[PDB]
RNA sequence: AUCGAGAGGA
């Protein structure tokens, strides 16, 4: 319950690319968790705070 | 315990998902791929909040 | 390709695996409620008359 | 089902407890574990599809299969360790255990072997108690790098007639390998017999470590004193050959590699001098672990170990790295915002000094995850192209 | 919820000790240690048991309990 | 026998039958709770 | 002295972090 | 949804005999006994016991799965010895072992309840 | 094997405990007592509850299987009937005892459910069962669930016979420690050590009563496992001396069943 | 934080100081305790207004220098570079590099999330193992809230005894895990054993699941309510009869009420019906009142799941924003483990039950102490999870001394502070354990790693994923074999 | 029932 209440999603990786972003950009420092992240299509895409 | 950042709709439990987007009012200027007639532009999704 | 190539079938079951270092390499466990679900027709020849109709 | 032996033709056993249960040494043709894994069953219908399955598509049939001309099936993790453990050269046996060793082989011919000892007192070895589970007629002649018909370190393989001569029995011999014992069993005996023999090595060999046991624990990963020290002075004479690197760069006394600009040379050559640091650090460990170290034990016998992950464990983790490249400046000319601008030391670019024992700095296991999100997008990204190109 | 009765591993019977531990640690302002080994708790399959438990059936009886007056 | 529908957030034993509203009658509340059963329930101790 | 002086050290930041969980709470964003 | 009844573990079943012994082929005089709903608790005993004869050539014995509460013990004794009467021999001294241990058991309690009154 | 064998030595006692040194017998019969004192020692606990009502916060479930977790007097179990082995109706006098738990809140307060208020409504014919065991030292027995104001529960509990094996439930020992061999003289063990395995590893509290293995005798490699040191903790539902005991006379009656179907083997085979 | 060079009397300090924490500890106990006279009522606000913290965003943090810890800031770590506490068990920490800082972490680990700030160690494991445990930790049961029982949720598992981890990190006390844990202690022996926990399965102690270790409940709602269609037409609950009613379903009604509801209490199994309701729908004809006098009712009931079964936890009868009655029925069963059912510490490491051993089959210490699960050694060297390891040997050492074990991410407990206690509790440092085989009981050649750890019960019991099939449905469209476990499906 | 969407699992 308070990892969904604390989530977010990134509409930009739905087009399903495979590049650089739904990396951890170091700038997540602090901001978004470095280890909690889905695995499957939303691995990178879905964040949470 | 309860946080309570929800809605309740239809009996059912909604949560609305932080969705993520690309800052408006940025100067943002990259690079155009080789092949095409153009080098470098720079974008602005300028927007009056 | 979801209705000719392949397709949904009879007669199978799915479920969980697990290890048994005491079962036969080309030997396999099935759950009894998986057994009692699959089956296999046989033909009534007089070779297997009595374990036939017992099992019937 | 990515290829043939992904489906395989059994034979049924009732049982209990709502679990499909397998041989453990089937587990590697469908890449399958206990994990939560699930299988899917199929029945044929007619005389005819059943003796197609079990005269095509039985599993004793796919033991060596066409992909590389070597064996599928092998012996894997408990097994793997007990046979190298239970073969060893300390290794005896009384009386009382060999006893129920040998009636836990169905095809024992109901002749106790005369102990290798007699006199002080009856010992078997574990080489002659195994061997009980090799058909007659079985020969091997693998020969190591130091392997001489004499050699104490038992680094090699000699049978002759069925009886484990010389060596120890590991993955090189029991393993899937290209020319060991299953491979020699299948195309000498039949495929029946190698099943046979899989199914009778397995249970010697659990019975065995069943009553002897084994175990890991985080007193595996501990160095001592002098090698931990050991390791901090080659891990400090690496960032010192890196800092010198980087004044010579800086003072523009670099000449850059032909093929490449400046910058790139001299990021090869730290991530050179990084990555011998930690092999070096890593080797260092691995030899101060004693035979009693169970994960050294795991490596030896090929059950599930590497010695990167020794070194990993028990020494510098190591460079970290995203697309190849060192850790980036993703911020103004800063991989972090606790480094000043322009840094180009190893500390502020993803080298991880600390081991896994010892633990991570807050930047160290930022700079990991990096990595770790790095393979997963990898892995994520694999699991449908690879399909796609099966296809 | 309720203090577990019979020990999982061993089978000690810890569900009468809830309350004499409880009352050690306030009233005597025991430690968690002392307290349980006060209580005879020798070993660690246990101490495991009375130390970790969570009372939850205190935060349940808190709602009206189908009562004529509550 | 109608003994049935014991109210929510109240205690009022309503014992109400078909047609009947399904308000209750000293709450004005719509929950309800259906009165647990009367046979005796058999459970192993395991 | 203490009052002044005497840095924060190590243990003293949960303080600091009890009081802003106090205060915002783990759904703050979402309220607010 | 398929755990079996616990009490598969200690009742026999219909048609179910406690012991079956089938003469051994691969070894003379060998004979091979299946105990029904046992264990180690007593395998390991019998056996034990067995190896204490002088007579008796081989004696071993395992549980095939734990699925089932089943066991399998051989026994080999030398030319004449029936091995029926080298399983007879060992229950008998287990029995009168188990005997002694009582006697002495409850002989030290008699002598400790001195002790034991005084104590919680 | 012969028959004036094992020895014993009882080094402490206590209701919960008993400590004792056994000498003089092999390794497989002490393991055999071991295995039995925790595993096929019949006791009574309960098996069948009526849930006639329950209001309380805990389910049905729950409070079955806490009300069989009770340790229940069995002292005088030898005179009670399996369920299976009686003729009756699901339960009767003879093998079974029947118990009732009722509980309200008569307070404001949370009221204490717990196995102080169990009573017996059968007949025990004089037999020394039934009673919930209560070693607090404040007389109340086991917490079983607790009560606001207008909660209530009333049950039937059905007490049977039973082995641990069938059901944990039905064990009457605690937790059984043993050992032999304080000092690694048989070698039975490898030490997993780093620098000193005589250092690292701390000293077994039963080393006292052994003697110190000499540094330059030569491995008795002909010595055996003897002189075991066990230490039986009851639940409290039998005494410890009696869990020892009818442990001996539950081996002796498995064996005795041993002997009595190879006699009617040969008897049917003439 | 706020770093200034306010201390005119040193090197460039802290802005925060040892007043202020003691005023912010004054109002939590003023919180805690009554006679409220917190005049200095600090609270997050007024550390933000009185300038010493900030709310630093990425854009702005780029042109700032952050300290990682207040100690970064001494003067001694720039100036002092010789020091005695070499202790060569902590981690490797880069010295003091700069002297312009402007703000210093409040702490390191808040760089976690919810479910992240769970694992115990997270630090000493491998990034992988971090992101599958802070997946997992979402499928652990647990109570999710105190008034599951008032809610009527589908879909609600609960454990009997949920336990508070004997590792805790210290965000534990803001999530409020140990107020709400999803997990029990279980005293996991890292062994190779008979054999059968080989790959990631694991063997669970049977006399364990016996006396309630694991066990859980399962709740699930079904909802039903009338049509609503008024004009002239309706569809309402009642109790069907054989004789007055279209296709009334295989299962038995002989448990409904005359409500068209099951009391509660009463033990559903299988397809049996648990609402009856009627549509009093066309045929229209005056013929069937000729034959059947109702039969134009046809039935619209709604039966268990055909996989499921239980006993009727609470039946609610209330009416819809419209007025038509409207009804929820919910079923509550217990869980107990079985050998297909899905486990995992938390530190990734899933693994299925192989089987189960009883008590005394089990391998037992010296002092008679037996695990609840036995765990192959096999899955530590290729995962790496020290952490597991470390967990394991706090959690031995706190359940010893009796506290709880510190398993925060960047804390300086080292594994020789916890060996160092764990050999002052009389055992053996590293956490090895002299075991006795079980079924012979002599002595393993052996030393088992022996000790507690916290496990979860995931989701994914086999119960819930066994499913077979012959001859079964079929489609309208393309007359194959429907998809689905709960159609039956192929 | 259907279709669509989301969640998760191998
Ligand atoms: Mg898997
Ligand atoms: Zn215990
Ligand atoms: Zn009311
Ligand atoms: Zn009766």
């Amino acid at each position: 319950t308070l990892s969904h209440l604390r989530r977010t999603n990134t509409p930009i990786g739905r087009d399903g690319k495979l590049a650089k972003p739904r990396q951890l950009h170091n700038t997540h420092w602090g901001l978004v968790c470095p280890a909690e992240t889905p695995e499957g299509q939303a691995c990178g895409l879905v964040k949470n705070l | 315990f309860d946080m309570g950042g929800y809605f309740i709709i239809n009996g059912s439990e909604k949560v609305l998902i932080a969705q993520e987007r690309s800052a408006g009012n940025i100067v943002q200027v990259f690079k155009k791929a080789a092949p095409s007639p153009i080098s470098h532009v720079a974008e602005i999704r300028s927007a009056l909040e | 390709r979801g209705n000719l190539m392949g397709k949904r079938v009879d007669f199978s079951a799915r479920t969980v695996i697990s290890g048994d270092p005491n079962l036969e390499l080309d030997q396999v466990g099935v759950p009894k409620s998986i057994a009692k679900t699959l089956t296999y027709p046989e033909v009534v020849t007089p070779y297997n008359i009595d374990r036939l109709t017992q099992l019937v | 089902s990515l290829h043939k032996m992904s489906m395989m033709a059994h034979r049924v056993k009732v049982i209990p407890y709502s679990t499909f249960r397998l041989n453990l040494s089937v587990t590697s043709p469908y890449n399958a574990d206990f994990d939560g894994d699930e299988m899917n069953l199929h029945v044929p219908q007619s005389e005819e599809t059943r003796a197609e399955l079990s005269q095509l598509c039985a599993v004793p049939l796919q033991i060596v299969s066409p992909q590389s001309n070597k064996p599928c099936m092998g012996i894997v993790q408990d097994t793997l360790c007990g046979i190298r453990k239970l073969t060893l050269r300390d290794t005896f046996i009384e009386l009382d255990q060999v006893l129920n060793m040998l009636y836990w082989v169905p095809d024992w011919d109901g002749v106790i072997p005369t102990p290798a000892i007699i006199k002080p007192k009856p010992l078997w070895s574990g080489k002659q108690i195994l061997s009980v589970a090799i058909p007659n007629g079985i020969h091997l002649q693998r020969f190591d790098e130091g392997t001489t018909l004499l050699s104490p370190k038992d680094n090699g393989m000699l049978i002759i007639d069925g009886q484990i001569i010389f060596g120890v029995v590991e993955k090189k011999t029991v393993g899937s390998s290209n020319g060991g014992l299953i491979h020699v069993v299948t195309r000498e005996k039949g495929p029946q017999v190698c099943a046979k023999l899989f199914g009778n090595i397995q249970k010697v060999v659990n019975f065995w470590l069943l009553h002897n046991g084994f175990s890991t624990g985080i007193g595996d990963t501990i160095a001592d004193g002098p090698t931990m020290r050991e390791i901090t002075e080659t891990i400090a004479e690496a960032k010192k050959k890196v800092l010198d690197v980087t004044k010579e760069a800086q003072a523009n006394l670099l000449t850059a590699k032909h093929g490449m600009t400046l910058r790139e040379s001299f990021e090869d050559n730290v991530v050179r001098f990084l990555n011998e640091a930690r092999d070096k650090a890593g080797r260092l460990a691995e030899v101060n672990l004693k035979d009693l170290n169970n994960v050294k034990q795991m490596v030896m016998a090929g059950s599930k170990g590497s010695f990167i992950n020794i070194a990993q464990m028990s020494a510098c983790v190591g460079q970290q790295s995203v697309e190849g490249k060192r850790i980036a400046f993703g911020f103004v000319d800063r991989t972090l915002p606790h480094f000043s601008k322009d840094d180009y030391s190893p500390e502020s670019k993803g080298f991880v000094e600390n081991s896994y024992l010892r633990g991570l700095t807050p930047q160290e296991f930022f700079f990991h995850a990096m990595g770790g999100r790095e393979g997963l997008i990898d892995t994520a990204v694999k699991t449908a192209e690879t399909g796609y190109i099966q296809r | 919820m309720i203090v577990p009765v019979r020990c999982f591993s061993c089978g000690k019977v810890v569900g009468d000790k809830w309350e004499s531990y409880l009352n050690l640690l306030q009233e005597d302002e025991l430690d968690e240690g002392t307290a349980l080994s006060r209580l005879g708790l020798k070993r660690y399959c246990c101490r495991r048991m009375i130390l970790t438990h969570v009372d939850l059936i205190e935060k349940f009886l808190r709602y009206n309990p189908l009562e004529k007056r509550d | 026998a109608t003994l049935k529908y014991i109210c929510a957030e109240c205690s009022s034993k309503l014992s109400l039958s078909r047609t009947d509203a399904v308000r209750c009658k000293d709450c004005g509340h719509r929950i309800l709770l259906k009165a647990r059963t009367k046979r005796l329930v058999q459970f192993e101790a395991r | 002295f203490e009052d002044e002086s005497a840095p924060i050290t190590a243990e003293d930041s949960w303080a600091v972090i009890s009081a802003f969980f106090r205060e915002k709470g783990l759904v703050s964003q979402q309220l607010d | 949804m398929n755990a079996p009844d616990r009490f598969e573990l200690f009742l026999l079943g219909e048609g179910e005999s406690k012991l079956k012994i089938d003469p051994d082929t691969k070894a003379p005089n060998a004979v091979v006994i299946t105990f029904e709903k046992e264990d180690h608790t007593l395998g390991n005993l019998i056996r034990a016991e067995l190896l204490n004869d002088r007579k008796v050539l081989f004696a071993a014995y395992k549980v095939e799965h734990p699925f089932f509460a089943r066991f399998k013990l051989r026994i080999q004794t030398t030319e004449g010895y029936d091995p029926k009467d080298a399983l007879k021999n060992a229950c008998n001294s287990i029995i009168n072992k188990l005997g002694a241990l009582k006697t002495n058991f409850e002989t030290e309690w008699n002598l400790q309840t001195l002790a034991a009154d005084d104590a919680f | 094997m012969s028959e004036e064998g094992p020895q014993v030595k009882i080094r402490e006692a206590s209701k919960d405990n008993v400590d004792f040194i056994l000498s003089n017998v092999d390794l497989a019969m002490a393991n055999s007592l071991r295995r039995v004192m925790i595993a096929e020692i019949p006791t009574l606990a309960i098996d069948s509850v009526e849930v006639e009502t329950n209001t309380t916060v805990l389910a049905d479930e729950f409070i079955a299987h806490r009300l069989g977790l009770i340790p229940l007097q069995s002292m005088d179990i030898e005179q009670l009937e399996y369920s299976r082995d009686c003729f009756c109706e699901d339960h009767c006098d003879k093998c079974s005892v029947v118990l009732t738990l009722q509980a309200f809140g008569e307070s404001e307060s949370t009221t204490n459910v717990y196995s102080k208020d169990l009573v017996i409504v059968s007949n025990l014919m004089g037999r020394n069962i039934g009673h919930p065991i209560i070693q607090d030292k404040e007389g109340n027995g086991v917490l079983i669930c607790k009560l606001r104001k207008g909660q209530e529960l009333k049950l039937t509990c059905v007490a049977k016979k039973g082995i641990a094996k069938e059901h944990a439930k039905w064990g009457p020992a605690a937790a059984i420690e043993f050992e032999y061999d304080p000092w690694n003289k048989l070698k039975h063990t490898d030490y997993w050590y780093e620098q000193d395995s005589a250092k690292e590893w701390p000293q077994s509290k039963n080393c006292e009563y052994e003697d110190p293995p000499n540094e330059g005798d030569p491995f008795d490699y002909k010595a055996q496992a003897d002189t075991f040191y066990m230490n039986v903790e009851s639940v409290g539902s039998i005494p410890v001396d009696q869990v020892v005991v009818r442990g001996i006379d539950t081996l002796q009656k498995k064996v005795a069943s041993i002997l009595l179907a190879l006699t009617q083997m040969d008897q049917d085979k003439v | 934080f706020i770093v200034e060079d306010d201390e005119s009397l040193g090197h460039k300090e802290l802005k925060v100081r040892k007043g202020h924490i003691a005023k912010l500890m004054a109002t939590e106990y003023q919180d805690i305790e009554g006679g409220f006279e917190d005049v200095e009522e600090y609270t997050w606000s007024s550390l933000l207004n009185e300038g010493l913290v900030e709310y630093i965003d990425a854009e702005e943090e780029e042109s700032i220098l952050i300290a990682m810890q207040p100690e970064d800031l001494e003067p001694a770590e720039a100036n002092e570079e010789n020091d005695l506490d070499v202790d060569p068990a902590k981690r490797i920490r880069v010295s003091h590099h700069a002297t312009t800082f402007t703000h210093c972490e409040i702490h390191p680990s808040m760089i976690l999330g919810v479910a992240a700030s769970i694992i115990p160690f997270p630090d000493h494991n491998q990034s992988p193992r971090n992101t599958y445990q802070s997946a997992m930790g979402k499928q652990a049961m647990g109570v999710f809230l105190t008034n599951y029982n008032v809610r009527m949720d589908t879909m609600a598992n609960i454990l009997y005894y949920p336990q508070k981890p004997l590792g805790t990190t210290r965000a534990m006390e803001y999530l409020k895990f140990r107020e709400l844990p999803a997990g029990q202690n279980a005293i996991v022996a890292i062994a190779c054993y008979s054999g059968y926990n080989q790959e990631d399965s694991m063997i669970m102690n049977q006399s364990s699941i016996d006396r309630g270790l694991f066990r859980s409940l399962f709740f699930r709602s079904y909802m039903d309510q009338e049509k609503k269609y008024g004009m002239s037409i309706t569809e309402t609950f009642e109790k069907p009869q054989r004789t007055n009613t279209l296709r009334m379903k295989h299962g038995t009604y002989d448990k409904l009420d005359d409500d068209g509801l099951i009391a509660p209490g009463v033990r559903v199994s299988g397809e049996d019906v648990i609402i009856g309701k009627t549509t009093p729908i066309s045929p229209d004809e005056e013929e069937l009142g000729q034959r059947t006098a109702y039969h134009s009712k046809r039935d619209a009931s709604t039966p268990l799941r055909s996989t499921e079964n239980g006993i009727v936890d609470q039946v609610l009868v209330t009416t819809n924003q419209d007025g038509l009655k409207f009804v929820k029925v919910r079923v509550r069963t217990t869980k107990i483990p079985q050998i297909g059912d899905k486990f995992a510490s938390r530190h990734g490491q899933k693994g299925t039950i192989g089987i189960t051993y009883r008590r005394e089959d089990m391998p037992f210490t010296a002092e008679g102490i037996v695990p609840d699960l036995i765990i192959n050694p096999h899955a530590i060297p290729s995962r790496m999870t020290v952490a597991h390891l470390i967990e394991c040997l706090l959690s031995k050492v706190a359940a010893l001394s009796g506290n709880e074990g510190d398993a925060s991410p960047f804390t300086d407990i080292t594994v020789e502070g916890i060996s160092k206690l764990l050999r002052e509790h009389g055992y053996q440092s590293r956490g090895f354990e002299v075991m006795y085989n079980g079924h012979t009981g002599k002595k393993l050649m052996a030393q088992i790693f022996f000790g507690p750890t916290y496990y979860q019960r995931l989701r994914h019991m086999v119960d819930d994923k066994i499913h077979a099939r012959a001859r079964g449905p079929m489609q309208v469209l393309t007359r194959q074999p429907v998809e689905g476990r709960s159609r039956d499906g192929g």
